[PDB]
DNA sequence: ATCGCTGTTCAATACATGCACAGGATGTATATATCTGACACGTGCCTGGAGACTAGGGAGTAATCCCCTTGGCGGTTAAAACGCGGGGGACAGCGCGTACGTGCGTTTAAGCGGTGCTAGAGCTGTCTACGACCAATTGAGCGGCCTCGGCACCGGGATTCTCCAGGGCGGCCGCGTATAGGGAT
DNA sequence: ATCCCTATACGCGGCCGCCCTGGAGAATCCCGGTGCCGAGGCCGCTCAATTGGTCGTAGACAGCTCTAGCACCGCTTAAACGCACGTACGCGCTGTCCCCCGCGTTTTAACCGCCAAGGGGATTACTCCCTAGTCTCCAGGCACGTGTCAGATATATACATCCTGTGCATGTATTGAACAGCGAT
């Protein structure tokens, strides 16, 4: 009845973005759906205790800056803070 | 120089066994372990009994909600998180073994284990 | 009923963990941490059960109670 | 290497191809009583069991009324005698009497049931007590002690102890008993050895080897069964062994009466009970079957009698020409025994005489045709109770020579070869150490001592 | 108006920036949500499936198996270094353990 | 500016506890940071149980059911008595 | 109108309406409760009151009036509830509980 | 400048931990813990006052940075 | 020439820095290694004095408790001598490496 | 029987640790004395909490469905349980030499008190862009469906490690050996 | 001037040795075969994200102060360093005894398939109770200033403790004595 939602739709297409050719089972899609909901809370809170701490009532791309720089270890911290300004920038830009 | 060591088998005398039935081929004690080892490495299914498991979960959450009903994929999330603890535990307890120059592995082991990892 | 974690089946806990050779008397100790461990993540769960007004233990409630305890676990649910 | 002839033998002979009826193959055999020390003491009854005529001899109540405390050889203070030790026990099924049947249920086949198995002490101590009062108050199955080692005279002090109130020639070894003099502890052979047994406990027939004269006190409170049968139907077994398909030695068989009735072998059909005595005379080819709960304190002696030596260097020969496993040693028994032992009668004079003889003359040859071309002719000098070292690559006993080097082994044991298998490793020998204890010279002195006294 | 150009689109990404955006308002982390906090979380999570996603498919591959079942996720997760960091106080349901045996415990 | 500090009430209670003992200044930031860490730890679990449920308030359902899932054993035992006789005190006024 | 403060009502010393302006504004709910702030208040003063006494008991153990952070250091790593609920905490200026491994004792 | 932290002050911490002999190998592993636990815990501190547009190093933040990796430090705020 | 046993001072040493509270490296030292430690990530930082005691309580903390890791860990070990390797075993167990 | 020899079985003798036990150095717990600066209080006021009313949406309660959780039955099939024989490892005990603890003298630099400069944290006022809010719209993602290939089970042969022999070519040991020339007659 | 005669350089040939090499046999893996169920692409819909415009305030910026972070000096002395000595302790080797491991056999219960009931989770619907918001009034608690007494530092003292050189006491590594077995005379 009531729907459910999951970042299945785009897991699978980022997928097929890196392997064209390989598929899913359904117990990997429920621990990747896992995997990026974990990741979102840790980003989220650190991020919504960065605001706090700073008495800013917003959370902004620096704040989502930081935590990623906070929480991802070394070398993906600098890939994930890369990609995410490209993002930004051609958001904006467009 | 001198020797003085020559040897043999000792003599006895006992009512004949015969037919002489015996099973000759044996693994050296230790090979077999280290197969089971290899074989539960590469492998990923549950090492323990479902129903077993299912009654001691029962058994012990009477203990805090009575008429308590599990959802089969709650048990099973149990049991994975049990196994996967108790699989850390002992590489642990196997790291601890070895640190004290021997193979086997003893409770006290696993209580050092655990009082490192800050589990009383 | 705890005696249903059995000799053979903390013996394949202990392969799967690296272990060559096992104590006689490490199925006891083991039995127990076992016992201590789900009975805290049991609690934890009946906890979040009660909370809810419910009389099942679902997935989620021992997912967030084991989330509490410092072990994640993945693909049971969020 | 031929040590014996038709030159010594006082082995009295006949022929397996008789015939006898119910009487004559199931006689009373030869029975006597004991009223004092002196009975068994006496020549009379030591040599009534040295004696040809009777197969074997009952000796009832000689501990009935002495009263050795062989109740403490009853596995109750055995237990309360041993927590733990080896009691090797041949499993075996619970037939009734002497119905040991086959799987169709309606033969009886010389083949027997004989597995070997052992365990702790305790643990047959519990199996037969338990199994006793029949299980807490045929179909059955039933663990069999057997020749559970009594070497040890510290753990069962009482029982050795007070099993010296009895003559030499029934005691375990002495002066009138040549196993003293072999200067080993021969197991089961010249240390008594007690087995317990259930009702219907069965020890294939058989004779005991080298043909000894055995010294069988059933404690009790169990009783026996018996088939006792003389020396001279010997073969006659192995008759039937082509004709049913068993060997007579070291095989497993339990006969029955037509199985040798067509051999014609009376049965001496006896029984013993709770503290009784009886001698097996040498050359007794006997089965028997505790059919009560029981315990036996059994082992073999051979009195310096002349009928006993024939009687038993028989089956050694049968053993050098067998490859058979013998038990004793006889060349190197009959040496300690012409050194140190008054030999007083010319029958065993000369027939020890030829064998050792022919043992000087082998020797002789043996480093004669190797003692340059031989390895290193060593003096190993025979230290007091050295262990009779016996070959295995053929097992022959090796008396004075020998060939011994440690074969690998991380902590270098050390294996003998004898001449015969001396062949299998090379041309005569190439590798293997020679360690003779004995110069020719001191053993022609030690044959030159041996004289027969005129007791 | 004109034609709706979902958010993802525009940041050039595969994952929901509008949903995000949902998720982060509807979270009670902050009082307010800028309009690029959506777009860098969004393509941070994407970086990071799409890192993890690629090793298990070599892993899958390596085992000679088109689809990816938990174990090549474990596989992929316990290899590398930093991915190992990040997910250390992480258990994958059914992914097993990675192949190790003391040096001492091989035969002598 | 103006800071806050619950100094002023954790000396109410030293005082209701122990009349006659003071305390230090560094003893009673540790004091004043416990309160902040427990306050935290409490408010967060709260959140968290009334985000699980799809509710968005948080009430002193929430409250007693993160001082059980965070407190060990008799602390939350007599911690829960307090809280719901404190409440009960509140609602009678 | 009376002015009352809501820690009076309830019986507490803590402040209910700090506690509540906290909850409010640290973003943990929509919505909060009448009751949630002054159970919250309670807790937080029966945690603080029971480590206040355990740590006067300990400091009137040494001889001293003022408590300092070596007493509620002392207090909290000797009771075992105390412990626990701050297992993973550093005190300052607080040391260590004093212990020696038998093993290492004098012969 | 690592060597600042001497053979004195690391026997002086083992003995507060109750350690009774001591290897003449600790010194250096010692050193190499406390330079990698203090490289993790400024990195954090270094980048929570980076974020304020700051240049000095609150007390607060290393309190951050501690509570953040795992040991929550009582007595500064 | 009174000479005391050895390990008998060391008991004595462990009785009375277990029985106090003060810091036991010098503050000038782990100063200077704390801002050649920041140097690396930011330039030209100002380090409160507070941050830098906070720090420096932290450390103390963190080697103190490792240290009884490690003195467990050797004790297991039938030895009274804490090596590298007890404290690496101590760090491995900790899921710290 | 005995005048000798002999192996056992008992007691008696000597010796080094367990432990008192003195002294005596050394470090420690203590008790009175003195003074500092941090705590505990008071003062004013001013930002935040409380009283009062509104207005609206979240939550509570009920009614209903139907999913799925439990209870059970039978047979089949692996897995558990029990016992056995044996070797490999845990534990102890002894030797040793090496590295760490102790104490003392030399001396490096931390702790401390001032003292001044200024870089920056922190406050205040302005206003401007940006995020929230709302109404209307549509197309993105979710719930079902169907289907077809990847994986799962199966069988049968192909390596392939284990695990015993059996040696074959390098080592040292050690027995043997030849002796002969400086010493002694 | 000649006999000597056994220890010394010589040898060679046994001696261990340490790996190599072979079959035999349980393991596990890989190739070919068949079949199922779940993952993947399609379809209908509905509700959530987008568009488009407005409102208010949060944060960015400029200006400005006064804190405290840094840097200096000059000295005291406290602690770090280096060294010499010895001891006890970590580490290796050896010995034993025993307790886990590999294996076979009995049994047992886990498991799978299917049936069947109903308890409770999940949802929708209606109603009101409660929480956010707004305004105003005023009380508590925060910053600042003051004094006084608890705790740190000092001294001199009496005491607890550890290290070493005394003694007895005792069970045992090591004696004579008291049993005898044992035999030719
Ligand atoms: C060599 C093993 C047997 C020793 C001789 C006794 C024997 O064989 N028994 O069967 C004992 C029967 C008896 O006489 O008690
Ligand atoms: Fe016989
Ligand atoms: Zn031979």
């Amino acid at each position: 009845r009531s729907r459910k939602e999951s970042y299945s739709v785009y897991v699978y297409k980022v997928l097929k973005q890196v392997h064209p050719d390989t598929g899913i089972s359904s117990k990997a899609m429920g621990i990747m759906n896992s995997f990026v909901n974990d990741i979102f809370e840790r980003i989220a809170g650190e991020a919504s205790r960065l605001a706090h701490y700073n008495k800013r009532s917003t959370i902004t791309s620096r704040e989502i800056q930081t935590a990623v720089r906070l929480l991802l270890p070394g070398e993906l911290a600098k890939h994930a803070v890369s990609e995410g300004t490209k993002a930004v920038t051609k958001y904006t830009s467009s | 120089a001198p020797r003085k060591q020559l040897a043999t088998k000792a003599a006895r005398c006992s009512a004949p066994a015969t037919g002489g039935v015996k099973k000759p081929h044996r693994y050296r004690p230790g090979t077999v372990a280290l197969r089971e080892i290899r074989r539960y490495q590469k492998s990923t299914e549950l090492l323990i009994r479902k129903l077993p498991f299912q009654r001691l979960v029962r058994e012990i959450a009477q203990d805090f909600k009575t008429d308590l009903r599990f959802q089969s994929s709650a048990v099973m999330a149990l049991q994975e998180a049990s196994e996967a603890y108790l699989v850390g535990l002992f590489e642990d307890t196997n790291l601890a073994a070895i640190h004290a120059k021997r193979v086997t592995i003893m409770p006290k082991d696993i209580q050092l284990a655990r009082r490192i990892r800050g589990e009383r | 009923n705890i005696q249903g974690i059995t000799k053979p089946a903390i013996r394949r806990l202990a392969r799967r963990g690296g272990v060559k050779r096992i104590s006689g008397l490490i199925y006891e100790e083991t039995r127990g941490v076992l016992k201590v461990f789900l009975e805290n993540v049991i609690r934890d769960a009946v906890t979040y059960t009660e909370h809810a007004k419910r009389k099942t233990v679902t997935a989620m409630d021992v997912v967030y109670a084991l989330k509490r305890q410092g072990r994640t676990l993945y693909g049971f649910g969020g | 290497e031929s040590y014996l002839s038709p030159a010594q033998s006082v082995k009295p002979k006949i022929n397996t191809e008789e015939k006898l009826p119910r009487e004559k193959l199931n006689p009373p055999t030869p029975s006597i009583y004991l009223e004092s020390k002196r009975d068994a003491f006496s020549p009379v009854l030591l040599q009534f069991c040295t004696d040809p005529r009777n197969p074997i001899t009952v000796i009832r109540g000689l501990a009935g009324s002495l009263r050795l405390n062989l109740g403490l050889f009853s596995t109750k203070t055995l237990v309360e005698a041993s927590g733990e030790h080896t009691v090797e026990v041949r499993t075996q099924v619970q037939q009734p009497s002497d119905e040991n049947w086959d799987l169709t249920g309606t033969r009886q086949i010389w083949p027997c049931e004989s597995s070997r198995s052992h365990t702790t002490i305790a643990k047959y101590a519990q199996y037969q007590a338990s199994s006793f009062q029949e299980s807490l108050q045929n179909h059955h199955i039933i663990k069999f002690g057997t020749n559970i080692d009594l070497s040890d005279a510290k753990r069962w002090k009482p029982q050795l102890q007070e099993l010296l109130k009895l003559p030499a020639f029934m005691r375990v070894t002495s002066t009138g008993n040549m196993l003293s003099h072999v200067g080993h502890t021969i197991l089961g052979m010249n240390t008594v050895q007690l087995y317990m047994k259930v009702p219907g406990s069965r020890t294939p027939g058989h004779q005991e080897n080298n043909n000894f004269c055995s010294v069988n006190i059933n404690i009790g409170p169990g009783d026996c069964e018996w088939f006792a049968v003389h020396e001279h139907y010997w073969e006659t077994i192995s008759a039937f062994c082509d004709r049913h398909g068993v060997d007579y030695l070291t095989g497993s068989w339990w006969p029955i009466l037509d199985d040798l009735y067509a051999s014609n072998i009376p049965v001496y059909r006896f029984v013993q009970r709770p503290g009784d005595l009886v001698w097996i005379n040498a050359g007794t080819v006997h089965w028997v079957q505790a059919t009560g709960w029981c315990n036996n304190i059994a082992w073999n002696v051979g009195p310096l009698t002349a009928y006993q030596y024939q009687l038993a260097l028989e089956r050694y020969e049968w053993n050098e020409v067998k490859n058979v496993k013998s038990i004793v040693p006889m060349i190197h028994v009959s040496w300690n025994v012409a050194r140190t032992v008054k030999i007083s009668d010319p029958d065993l004079f000369k027939m020890i005489k030829f064998c050792l003889l022919q043992s000087m003359k082998h020797c002789q040859v043996q480093r004669e045709s190797l003692v340059r071309a031989g390895k290193k002719i060593a003096y190993q000098g025979r230290v007091k109770d050295e262990p009779a070292y016996y070959c295995n690559e053929c097992d022959v006993e090796v008396f004075n020579i020998l060939f011994v080097t440690s074969e690998n082994g991380s902590r270098n044991t050390y294996l003998v070869h004898c001449e015969g298998c001396a062949r299998r490793r090379s041309a005569g020998l190439q590798g293997v150490v020679v360690l003779e204890q004995y110069r020719t010279e001191e053993l022609a002195q030690a044959y030159d001592a041996f004289t027969l006294a005129p007791a | 108006r004109a034609k709706a150009k979902t958010r993802s689109s525009r940041a050039g990404l595969q994952f929901p920036v509008g949903r995000v955006h949902r998720l982060l308002r509807k979270g009670n982390y902050a009082e307010r949500v800028g309009a690029g906090a959506p777009v860098y979380l969004a393509a941070v999570l994407e970086y990071l499936t799409a890192e993890i996603l690629e090793l298990a498919g070599n892993a899958a591959r390596d085992n000679k198996k088109t689809r990816i079942i938990p174990r090549h996720l474990q596989l992929a997760i316990r290899n590398d270094e930093e991915l190992n960091k990040l997910l250390g106080k992480v258990t994958i349901a059914q992914g097993g353990v990675l192949p190790n045996i003391q040096a001492v415990l091989l035969p002598k």
